[PDB]
């Protein structure tokens, strides 16, 4: 019947929308890889920043190294 | 003794109304 043939033709009318739904599915699996790569980036540029900023991103945990040199002058 | 066949006549129907009877079908 022509009615049946019409519904079969229309079954694939929303190709473009289904490709967009594919985009979402794949990008949701891939986007978490930004965290490992992000930690390493900050890890690399941390020593090139000022001392004042290095103590802020760590909540006062980080401090200058104490190796026993360059102490105050009497 | 052949069986007695019932008649089913041809009828013209509105296409849009017959589409309300097609089973649901999804490909996507
Ligand atoms: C069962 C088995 C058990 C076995 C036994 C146990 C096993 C384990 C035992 C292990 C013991 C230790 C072993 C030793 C390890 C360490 C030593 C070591 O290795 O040192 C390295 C050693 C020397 O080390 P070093 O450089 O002297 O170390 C100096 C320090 O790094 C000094 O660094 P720094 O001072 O410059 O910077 C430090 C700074 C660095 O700081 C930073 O960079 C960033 C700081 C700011 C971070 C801001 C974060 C903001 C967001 C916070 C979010 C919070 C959420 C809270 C949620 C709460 C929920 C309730 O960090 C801090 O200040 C401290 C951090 C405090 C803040 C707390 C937050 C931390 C970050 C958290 C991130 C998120 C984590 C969770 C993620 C997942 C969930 C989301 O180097 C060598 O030996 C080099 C040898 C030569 C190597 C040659 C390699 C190959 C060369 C050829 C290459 C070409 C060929 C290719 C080869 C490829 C091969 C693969």
């Amino acid at each position: 019947s022509r009615a049946v043939y019409a519904k079969l033709w229309a079954s694939t009318a929303q190709y473009t929308q289904r490709r967009h739904y594919a985009w979402y599915q794949i990008w949701s699996r891939v986007i978490p890889w930004s965290v490992p790569w992000g930690i390493f980036a900050m890890w690399m540029v941390f020593p090139a920043m000022p001392v004042e900023y290095r103590q802020a991103l760590t909540f006062g945990i980080w401090q200058k190294p104490n190796i026993g040199t360059h102490g105050p002058d009497p | 003794p052949a069986p007695e066949y019932r008649r089913v006549p041809f009828v013209k129907e509105d296409m849009e109304k017959v589409m309300e009877e097609v089973p649901e079908f999804k490909y996507y």
